[PDB]
């Protein structure tokens, strides 16, 4: 029982990963976007507004010296700028067609961003997975209206928290299996008490 | 014996003055690598540019810290989970400007104490004594992940994680409270129960069984003489004790049982603190605290405040100043 | 002596109209049919010498024209601060609501 | 010594009066009212929308 | 203070006439604004493009004017840009574009009527919380 | 283990008190005076 | 043969400019009737110096090599601009957009950290005249804008900024406030950059040509607070010359 | 005055450090068997 | 009862409540910075030890 | 396991007292100085640096901005007898949000 | 840079190894009880 | 002076924990 | 860093003098009997 609840709590630490981050076996479509992508899709939308401004997005500076829509990766690639610059191992359909060889490329990004992509990340900037244990959705400060909790996040915290506890189930039988085969699971004998017979640490 | 049995004779043997053990041939390498690391960075490492905007944050105690606002710095938000070991930099100075220390520090700090952990269960095998110290430690030590990895995962960045210093802990504690409300979650209400009452019942058994110390002493020496080391005799009165402390509540309400008050004395704080740990760790997938804001509507439908809604604009204070050069769109969604 | 460039601008007429040469581009919601039609012609065509220039952007339909010519009135220029015409700042400038 | 009693107008030369630190603030913003308690003017903090300058 | 008949009592038209909504009407229009709209609109704002909200004074400077029933009912068929120069149905959820965006596929024209006096009632009982983000929470 | 056979008793009585502390003192009022400079 | 995203992403190639094989040693034909552009410009910088600050007047500063902290982040790219053939038949590159800035750090011997905004921001530079083709011995030469590295809503640690901020160190609220105007007072900078390009090899049925560049520009002068330091810039280029 | 800022503590330590050596010392004499 | 007496009125004693008190915590981190007190501090190690 | 280990009951038992007891009289003791607003606020050499060097930045100073933002953004609801009015234009804020 | 990485790549499979060998080597018996 | 000092203090816990550890006075069963 | 100038001796003094305080007791402790 004990190795089977290890391997179960490993499974479900695993699943929780999969769960948060992974948009194929996990469609968005039905789960939402994860919380990458909704952060992506963000930068995405603001992208979008501003350069149908006028603004170009590709030499806009940003406060801090980066670019306020655009930068390198520490390897190079072209990325979304401002804190999303984590994100940018994020992959999905709504966003690959602006990907070339270098990452993120500006002329697909000028010329060919379509309705539909603008829609996704709209979409998905606004139904990122955060929300209240109450299921009121948004950031934390967020005023009662929206009634949402991401399945992401009630699938990842739900198998978080019964890996963690799988995980103290393994160690709570693993260790008293021990002590049974060896026929000290109830108690020190009085009368053989083994550190009685060690020599004195000191 | 092969020098390979010998071998293994010393690593697991009882007679050592430290116990070694196979978790602790792990430990003691990792342990010994993420304190070096740690002193080291501590006093002399230079400002680490944490959240990836070129704004690098002195925490040393050579770059102007003290004890009180020294850190060592989290890694740069331009690396997010990105394993950074020093040979992914294309030099010291490099790796030492985007935070590599925490990474090395924080990696072998968890694995060390995971097999600190297996550890306290392998020398009580090799005593003879029941198994479970481990699993009450189970409870800071699963408190640590939380803070150093889970959270991390779930927002898809190490620059999250919980600084390796006394203010950069308060720092992230009132971040996590205007992005997730923590007073508010019910995971870390029980963890309050849990350490609350942790304090109160290690007062309350501490106060209990030095109240019914057996005479054994004169009023001129310390009473602590009358126990001696290995005594068979129980060096208290229990029976005196309950005798008090039933009377003080009710006789129902107080533990004849050392054995179940002992039991009563783990279990509470641990599960207490281990409902804490998953708090930070189910916060670290934006599961948050209750959000009553504007909850109570008048007849018109005037927002009628409660004290969520006082609690409320100061996690805004906190959400609005908090890396203040960090932010270009209007949502913080990690 | 030392100058906070932008508080020294609120104190001319940047502070009390649109400035075409420096004002940002959410500022034109203020007044009917400027925005964003209008807003991005005027942003992309800037600097101008004087307000009756905007006037003279090519390509401008004649609806459009009486539209500005209405809005003359809520129109300044004064000259170009670097400060807030770098960063792409008359697109975004960082505030939201 | 005192520098004297400060008296602060706007250009309408109707009379202001700053609004006092509270002891329990170790900072306080700068906003100044009418007798009427109507803000008049401050010192802005953001800058791009500000309507109350000094100089405005 | 009560929900009162004039405070449910908004223009229908550009040209003066009003419109009294029922107690029900209105509870309607909260519910039907929370389904369709409140992911971008909680609150009065627009999360994918703040500059923009559904004040009623912002309203009333759109083109068409949008701060009566018939303007917003018209905007929810065919959505525009502020300055009307530009239709959005694309980007924009509406009845024309209720392929792409399936949550308009079951709104009536009741319904429309209904989130309509929601947008324009809200702000005569929140004052500037109606559009006006967190600084007003 | 044994212990050790080389182990001696330390002593100073009250007068080497007395007189070590007038040393310490007085070599402090002295050179005081060049610390502070 | 032609690489994909994933082929390149984590190699540190997407930080580096295309490069010509040893035999693109042609030329490239100007029509001066027909209007071109620059398609693509890409400088990645390959050293950065930095010019020391000497006590003594008499003595030369000289530009010491710096230690790059800021990792694979520094190079400009799909920058594009038009092509204009001057009557002199000179040419000038008139920068039109792209991704042409970045902020780089780099770390002097003893620890001093330069950052900087590299930047061709609003380039335009020429060759010498009579350029009747594109060879190995045309030469471009310019200036850009230099704007300050931090833009104007930059809050510093205490909060004080330029567009927005605190005006005042609020944490010392009765010290006098002479002492303290340089770091209350921001200020942005706006200054010129020289560059260089050296024309090495040439695609003259493709029209692409690279080759070396040297730049010079100002630091970070952290919005007025200190002086900035000068720096030269030395690496490659990348350029497709197209007719427009 | 302006006195070299170390002169207290070094003072305070010249006193204190040999001081309380003697101390040390003639403590444990006077509680040893008698 | 000692710290509103120091201050203006009982107003600003902790109010009897769950969310109250979880108000009291956080005005005492943007008044008093309560973390960044060793008397605090103390009162952490005692508890958590 | 730790190095160290209690050998006496009637020690572990009075340290058990000890620890928790001390600890919370400390923070009383704390309080008191609060009830004055005789706080721990700040650092005054981090304040004198910080005030010259608008590049040095530590936990400590980020933390007090984040508790200048809790004051602005809760004084005016949380303390309703002062009558505080804040407009939007001086409220603390970091860019965008 | 190179070096380091192999170092401590072979440092880390030193240390293991040992952790998976020692307890492969008759671990269960080493109690003061019943081994088997 | 402030940076040795605080160096110092925690210089001394560690050789303190050296002590405590390896030259505790030994529990004797009485 | 302007720090105050009293701090040295201060916690020289906060460290040595309960210290040595200790120190003198339980070395007279030792050469008791
Ligand atoms: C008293 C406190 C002390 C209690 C001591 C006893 C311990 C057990 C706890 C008792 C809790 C009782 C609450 C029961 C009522 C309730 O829950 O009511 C809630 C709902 C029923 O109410 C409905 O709840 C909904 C919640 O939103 C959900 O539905 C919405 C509308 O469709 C949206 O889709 C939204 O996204 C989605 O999240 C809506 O708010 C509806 O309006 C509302 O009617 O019950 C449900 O869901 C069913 C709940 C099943 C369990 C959920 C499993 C996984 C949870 C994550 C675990 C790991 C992390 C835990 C952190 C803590
Ligand atoms: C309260 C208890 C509880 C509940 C309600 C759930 C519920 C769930 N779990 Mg969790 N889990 C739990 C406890 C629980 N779990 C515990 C204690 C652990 C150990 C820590 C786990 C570990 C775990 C993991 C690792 C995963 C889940 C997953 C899930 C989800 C999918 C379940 C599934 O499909 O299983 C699988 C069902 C079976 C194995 C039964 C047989 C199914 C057959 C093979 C299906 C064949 C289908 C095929 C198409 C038929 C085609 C035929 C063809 C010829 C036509 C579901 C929401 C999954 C998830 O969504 O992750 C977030 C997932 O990956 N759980
Ligand atoms: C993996 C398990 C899992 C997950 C991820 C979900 C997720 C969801 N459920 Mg489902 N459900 C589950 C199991 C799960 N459920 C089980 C076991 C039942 C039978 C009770 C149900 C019956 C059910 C109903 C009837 C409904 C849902 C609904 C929902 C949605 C809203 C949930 C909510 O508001 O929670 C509220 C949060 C809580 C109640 C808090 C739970 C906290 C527990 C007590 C903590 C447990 C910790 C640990 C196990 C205890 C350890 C003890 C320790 C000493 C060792 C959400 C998508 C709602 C929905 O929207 O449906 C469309 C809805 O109406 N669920
Ligand atoms: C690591 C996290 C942590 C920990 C462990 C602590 C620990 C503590 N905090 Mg700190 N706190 C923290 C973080 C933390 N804090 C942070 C980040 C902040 C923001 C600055 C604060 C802000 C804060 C404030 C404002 C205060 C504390 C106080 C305290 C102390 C409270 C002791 C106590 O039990 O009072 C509980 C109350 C009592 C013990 C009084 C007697 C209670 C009687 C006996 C109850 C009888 C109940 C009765 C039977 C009826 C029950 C009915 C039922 C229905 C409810 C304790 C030292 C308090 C303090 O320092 O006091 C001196 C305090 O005022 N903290
Ligand atoms: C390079 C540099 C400078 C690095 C330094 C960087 C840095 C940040 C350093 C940190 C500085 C630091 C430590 C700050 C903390 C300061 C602080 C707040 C101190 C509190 C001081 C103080 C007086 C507080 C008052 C409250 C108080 C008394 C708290 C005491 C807490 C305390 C010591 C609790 C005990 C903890 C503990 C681990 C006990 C172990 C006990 C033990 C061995 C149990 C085992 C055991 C159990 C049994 O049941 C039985 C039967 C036996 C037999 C047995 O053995
Ligand atoms: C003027 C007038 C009218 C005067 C009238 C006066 C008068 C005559 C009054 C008569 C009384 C009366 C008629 C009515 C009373 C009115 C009334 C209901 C008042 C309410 C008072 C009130 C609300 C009290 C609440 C307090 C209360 C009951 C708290 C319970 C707390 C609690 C959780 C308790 C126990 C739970 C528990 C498991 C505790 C264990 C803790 C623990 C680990 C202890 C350690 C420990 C325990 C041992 O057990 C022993 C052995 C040892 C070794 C040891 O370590
Ligand atoms: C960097 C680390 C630094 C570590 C700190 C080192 C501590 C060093 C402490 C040294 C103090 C020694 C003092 C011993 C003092 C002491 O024990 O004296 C008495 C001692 C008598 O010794 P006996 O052989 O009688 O032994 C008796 C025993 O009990 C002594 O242990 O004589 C000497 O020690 C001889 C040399 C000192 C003679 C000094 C006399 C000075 C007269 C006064 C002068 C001042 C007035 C001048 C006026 C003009
Ligand atoms: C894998 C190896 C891990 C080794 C890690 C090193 C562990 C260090 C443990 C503490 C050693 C020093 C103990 C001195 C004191 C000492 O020697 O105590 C020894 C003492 C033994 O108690 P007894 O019951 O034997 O004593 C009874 C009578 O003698 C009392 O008069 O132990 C305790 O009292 C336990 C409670 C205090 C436990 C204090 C824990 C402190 C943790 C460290 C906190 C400060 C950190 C500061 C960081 C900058
Ligand atoms: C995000 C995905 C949105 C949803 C869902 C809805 N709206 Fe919206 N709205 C959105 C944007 C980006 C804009 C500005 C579009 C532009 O470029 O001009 C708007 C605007 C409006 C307006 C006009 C506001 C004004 O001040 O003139 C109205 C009246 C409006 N939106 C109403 C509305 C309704 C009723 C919705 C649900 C049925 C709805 N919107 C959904 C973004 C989004
Ligand atoms: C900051 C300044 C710090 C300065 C610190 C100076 C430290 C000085 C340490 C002095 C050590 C004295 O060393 C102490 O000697 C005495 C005798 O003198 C020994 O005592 C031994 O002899 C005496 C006398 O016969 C016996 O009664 C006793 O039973 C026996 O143990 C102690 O076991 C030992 O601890
Ligand atoms: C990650 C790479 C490792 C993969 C290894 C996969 C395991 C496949 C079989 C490996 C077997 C290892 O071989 C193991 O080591 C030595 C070799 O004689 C033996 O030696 C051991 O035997 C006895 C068992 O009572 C011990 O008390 C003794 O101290 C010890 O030397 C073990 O009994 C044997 O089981
Ligand atoms: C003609 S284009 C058309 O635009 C519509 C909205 O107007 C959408 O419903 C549709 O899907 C889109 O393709
Ligand atoms: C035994 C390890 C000692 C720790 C070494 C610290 C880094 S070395 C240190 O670096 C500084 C900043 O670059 C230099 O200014 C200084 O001259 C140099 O000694
Ligand atoms: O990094 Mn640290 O803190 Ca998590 O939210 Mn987003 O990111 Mn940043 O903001 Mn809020
Ligand atoms: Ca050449
Ligand atoms: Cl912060
Ligand atoms: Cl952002």
């Amino acid at each position: 029982l004990s190795y089977s609840l290890g391997a179960l709590s490993m499974m479900g630490f695993i699943a929780t990963c999969f769960v948060w981050f992974n948009n194929t076996v996990y469609p968005s479509e039905f789960y939402g976007p994860t919380g990458p992508e909704a952060s992506q899709a963000q930068a995405m939308t603001f992208l979008i507004r501003d350069q149908k401004l006028g603004a170009n997005v590709g030499s806009a500076q940003g406060p801090t010296g980066l670019g306020k829509y655009l930068m390198r990766s520490p390897t190079g690639e072209i990325i979304f700028g401002g804190e999303t610059m984590r994100f940018w191992d994020f992959r999905g359909p709504w966003l690959e067609p602006l990907r070339g060889p270098n990452g993120l490329d500006l002329n697909k990004i000028k010329n060919d961003i379509q309705p539909w992509q603008e829609r996704r990340a709209a979409e998905y900037m606004t139904h990122a997975p955060l929300g209240s244990l109450n299921s009121v959705g948004g950031v934390a400060t967020e005023i009662n209206s929206v009634n949402f909790v991401s399945p992401r996040s009630w699938l990842a915290t739900s198998h978080f928290v019964l890996a963690f506890f799988f995980l103290v189930g393994h160690l709570w039988h693993a260790g008293r299996a021990r002590a049974a085969a060896a026929g000290f699971e109830k108690g020190i004998d009085r009368e053989s008490e083994p550190v009685l017979s060690m020599p004195s640490l000191d | 014996a092969n020098l390979w049995e010998r071998f293994c004779n010393w690593v697991t043997s009882t007679d050592n003055r430290l116990y070694v053990g196979w978790f602790g041939v792990i430990m003691i390498p990792t342990l010994l690598a993420a304190t070096i690391c740690f002193v080291i960075a501590f006093i002399a490492a230079p400002p680490v540019d944490i959240d990836g905007i070129r704004e690098p944050v002195s925490g040393s105690l050579l770059y102007g810290n003290n004890i009180i606002t020294g850190a060592v710095v989290p890694s740069s938000n331009a690396i997010g989970l990105h394993f950074y070991p020093i040979w992914e930099a294309a030099s010291l100075d490099e790796w030492l400007y985007n935070g590599g220390p925490y990474q090395l520090i924080i990696f072998h700090f968890l694995l060390g104490a995971s097999c600190y952990m297996g550890r306290q269960w392998e020398l009580s095998y090799r005593l003879g004594m029941r198994p479970w110290i481990c699993v009450a430690y189970s409870a800071p030590l699963a408190s640590a992940f939380a803070v150093f990895l889970i959270y991390p995962i779930g927002q898809g960045s190490f620059s999250d994680g919980m600084p390796l210093g006394i203010s950069g802990t308060f720092n992230f504690m009132i971040v996590f409270q205007a992005e997730h409300n923590i007073l508010m979650h019910p995971f870390h209400q029980l963890g309050v129960a849990g350490v609350f009452g942790g304090a109160l019942f290690c007062a309350m058994h501490g106060s209990l069984v030095t109240s019914s110390l057996i005479r054994e002493t004169t009023e001129t020496e310390s009473a602590n003489y009358g126990y001696k080391f290995g005594q068979e005799e129980e060096t208290y009165n229990i029976v005196a004790a309950h005798g008090y402390f039933g009377r003080l509540i009710f006789q129902y309400a107080s533990f004849n049982n050392s054995r179940s008050l002992h039991f009563f004395l783990a279990a509470w704080p641990v599960v207490g603190v281990w409902f804490a740990a998953l708090g930070i760790s189910t916060m670290a997938f934006n599961l948050n605290g209750f959000n009553f804001n504007h909850s109570v509507i008048d007849a018109k439908g005037n927002v009628i405040n409660t004290w969520a809604d006082i609690i409320n604009r100061a996690n805004l204070g906190m959400e609005v100043m908090h890396e203040r050069n960090a932010h270009n769109f209007p949502l913080d969604l990690a | 002596e030392l100058v906070n460039v932008v508080d020294e601008k609120l104190g001319t007429a940047y502070g009390e109209k649109i400035d075409l040469n420096n004002t940002n581009i959410a500022a034109f919601i203020q007044y009917r049919g400027l925005y964003p039609t209008l807003a991005k012609l005027i942003v992309k065509n800037a600097p101008y010498e004087s307000v009756e220039d905007v006037l003279n952007i090519p390509g401008l339909t004649e609806r459009q024209k009486q539209i500005l010519r209405e809005n003359l009135e809520h129109f300044t220029v004064t000259e170009v601060e670097t400060a807030l015409v770098e960063g792409g700042d008359r697109y975004n400038n960082g505030l939201y609501k | 010594a005192w520098k004297g009693h400060a008296v602060f107008r706007n250009k309408e030369g109707e009379e202001l009066f700053v609004r006092r630190m509270p002891a329990f603030f170790e900072s306080f913003p700068v906003i100044l009212t009418d007798k009427n308690g109507v803000v008049k003017a401050d010192i802005p903090f953001r800058r791009a929308e500000s309507k109350y300058s000094f100089e405005q | 203070a009560e929900l009162t008949p004039e405070v449910l009592t908004v223009p229908l038209n550009s040209e003066g006439k009003t419109i009294t909504l029922t107690e029900k009407q209105y509870l309607e229009g909260k519910r039907l604004f929370q389904y369709a709209c409140a992911s971008c609109h909680v609150g009065g704002i627009t999360k994918t493009n703040p500059s923009l909200d559904l004040r009623t004074e912002t309203l009333a400077l759109a083109t068409p004017p949008r701060d009566n029933i018939e303007g917003l009912v018209d905007y929810m068929k065919n959505p525009t840009t502020y300055d009307g120069e530009q239709e959005i149905a694309e980007v924009h959820p509406s009845l024309r574009s209720a392929d792409i965006f399936p949550k308009m596929r079951n709104l009536t024209e009741k319904d429309l009527v209904a989130i309509a006096g929601h947008i324009l009632v809200e702000p005569k009982i929140l004052g500037d919380k109606w559009g006006g983000g967190k600084v007003y929470y | 283990m044994e212990p050790n056979p080389n182990r001696q008793p330390v002593e100073l009585n009250r007068t080497s008190l007395y007189l070590g502390l007038l040393l310490i003192l007085v070599l402090a009022l002295l050179f005081s005076s060049y610390f502070f400079n | 043969q032609t690489l994909t995203y994933d082929d390149i992403v984590g190699t540190g190639l997407a930080n580096k400019c295309p490069t010509l094989d040893d035999t693109a040693r042609g030329a490239y034909p100007i029509d001066s009737s027909q209007t071109y552009r620059i398609a693509r410009l890409c400088l990645q910088p390959t050293t950065f110096l930095v010019k020391e600050e000497p006590k003594n007047k008499r003595q030369e500063a000289e530009f010491v090599p710096t230690k790059l902290v800021t990792r694979e982040t520094t190079s400009l790219d799909q920058i594009q601009g038009e092509l204009k053939v001057n009557s002199d038949g000179s040419l000038t590159f008139v920068e039109e957009d792209g991704i042409d800035f970045q902020p780089v750090t780099v770390q002097m011997a003893g620890g001093e950290r330069i950052p900087l905004l590299f930047t061709v921001k609003n380039l335009v530079a020429s060759t010498q005249p009579n350029v009747t083709s594109i060879t190995t011995s045309t030469d471009f030469k310019g200036e850009f804008n230099v704007p300050s590295y931090r833009t104007a809503n930059f809050l510093d640690p205490k909060g004080r900024g330029l567009a927005s901020g605190y005006d005042s160190a609020i944490a010392l609220p009765q010290a006098k406030e002479e002492e303290l105007a340089r770091a209350n007072v921001k200020r942005f900078s706006l200054t010129k950059g020289q560059i260089s390009l050296n024309v090495a090899k040439v695609d003259g049925r493709t029209g692409e040509i690279a080759g070396t560049f040297e730049s010079e520009q100002l630091s970070d002068d952290d919005m007025g607070a200190h002086e900035p330091h000068e720096v030269k810039i030395q690496g490659v280029f990348y350029a497709s010359i197209e007719p427009a | 005055m302006e006195v070299n800022q170390l002169g207290l503590i070094a003072t305070a330590l010249f006193v204190l450090v040999p001081s309380v050596f003697l101390i040390i010392l003639y403590v444990q004499t006077e509680s040893q068997q008698k | 009862l000692i710290y509103p007496l120091g201050q203006s009125s009982w107003f600003f004693a902790p109010s009897f409540g769950v969310a109250a008190i979880f108000r009291f915590l956080l005005f005492f981190q943007g008044f008093h910075n309560w973390t960044l007190n060793p008397f605090h501090m103390m009162g952490v190690a005692g508890v958590l030890g | 396991i730790f190095g160290i280990a209690f050998s006496n009951k009637r020690w572990l038992h009075f340290f058990m007292l000890f620890v928790p007891v001390t600890g919370l009289w400390m923070s009383a003791i704390g309080v008191v100085g609060l009830a004055l607003n005789l706080r721990s606020y700040d650092f005054i050499s981090q304040e004198i640096r910080a005030a010259e060097d608008p590049e040095f930045e530590t936990f400590y100073t980020k933390n007090l901005l984040l508790n200048e933002g809790i004051r602005a953004w809760m004084a005016p609801q949380d303390q309703p007898h002062e009558n505080f009015v804040f407009p939007e234009e001086v409220l603390p804020r970091g860019n965008a949000l | 840079m190179e070096t380091l990485k192999i170092t401590v790549y072979i440092v880390v499979t030193f240390f293991v190894l040992l952790f998976v060998f020692g307890f492969l080597s008759g671990d269960p018996a080493r109690n003061p009880k019943r081994k088997d | 002076m402030e940076t040795i000092t605080y160096v110092f203090i925690f210089a001394c816990i560690i050789a303190l924990f050296f002590f405590a550890i390896f030259f505790r006075e030994p529990p004797r069963i009485t």
